[PDB]
């Protein structure tokens, strides 16, 4: 839940940049660069981008 | 650490950060030559660093040694980070002052209602992100097994549990994994993962320390 661009995450969604959806459920670790997102978008739960993104 | 206070200089003095350039995660000192952490926070190459208080200055305190050996538990999961625990020998024997100690490992598990003190450099904003370079301080209760699983269905294994608030607000973040959770002067708990940081019905989970005790006696006893 949080607002997010034009529009507003609700209970279980997560947003992204301007949309949501997605999820992030992570480990508590830093990422240099962030979670690790490919393809999907959003990002990984266990896995730091050793390049950003 | 989101929602918690400054701790005072050299308040937590078993409290050791892990570096590679960097801080990436924190982790504890249980005995002069051994340090505590996360599993998820493994890396070939680690620097830890002692008698921390503010990771971006040399406050002339500190002592910087290198990890010899770095063992993660045998049976973890990357997945469900299930056994998420992991032992670093310092190549050399830590110096004891008042600004450096070890704390002790649990004779036994915290009872949920057990007031346990949650602390790290990790991420301080739940919807942003703000790096403190005060060692952050958070006071927070063990929760009960069955509100730690109906929190997070399926995901609760007997070697985690859950230490926070069910109303959110307070809670652990990203940068504090591997990092320590005391309760009456004991170890009890690991930094390890959560849904987000400090978000409704979402309380941190941490590794449940208590039951490796023999793991941990023993692999120090042969290393
Ligand atoms: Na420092």
């Amino acid at each position: 839940t949080t607002p997010c661009g034009p529009v507003t995450c609700s209970g279980a969604q997560m947003c992204e940049v301007d949309k949501c959806v997605c999820s992030d459920l992570h480990c508590k670790v830093k990422c240099e660069h962030g979670f690790k997102k490919d393809d999907n978008g959003c990002e990984y739960a266990c896995i730091c981008a050793d390049a950003p993104q | 650490i989101v929602g918690g206070y400054t701790c005072a200089a050299n308040s937590i003095p078993y409290q050791v950060s892990l570096n590679s350039g960097s801080h990436f995660c924190g982790g504890s000192l249980i005995n002069s030559q051994w340090v505590v952490s996360a599993a998820h926070c493994y890396k070939s190459r680690i620097q830890v660093r002692l008698g921390e208080h503010n990771i971006d200055v040399l406050e002339g305190n500190e002592q910087f040694i290198n990890a010899a050996k770095i063992i993660t538990h045998p049976n973890f999961n990357g997945n469900t980070l299930d056994n998420d625990i992991m032992l670093i020998k310092l190549s050399s024997p830590a110096t004891l002052n008042s600004r450096v100690a070890t704390v002790s490992l649990p004779r036994s598990c915290a009872a949920a209602g057990t007031e346990c003190l949650i602390s790290g450099w990790g991420n301080t904003k739940s919807s942003g992100s703000s790096y403190p370079s005060l060692l952050q301080c958070l006071k927070a209760p063990v929760l009960s097994d069955s509100s730690c699983k109906s929190s997070y269905p399926g995901q609760i294994t007997g070697n985690m549990i859950c230490v926070g608030f069910l109303e959110g607000g307070k809670d652990s973040c990203q940068g504090d994994s591997g990092g320590p959770v005391v309760c009456n002067g004991q170890l009890q708990g690991i930094v390890s993962w959560g849904y987000g940081c400090a978000q409704k019905n979402k309380p941190g989970v941490y590794t449940k320390v208590c039951n490796y005790v023999n793991w941990i006696q023993q692999t120090i006893a042969a290393n």
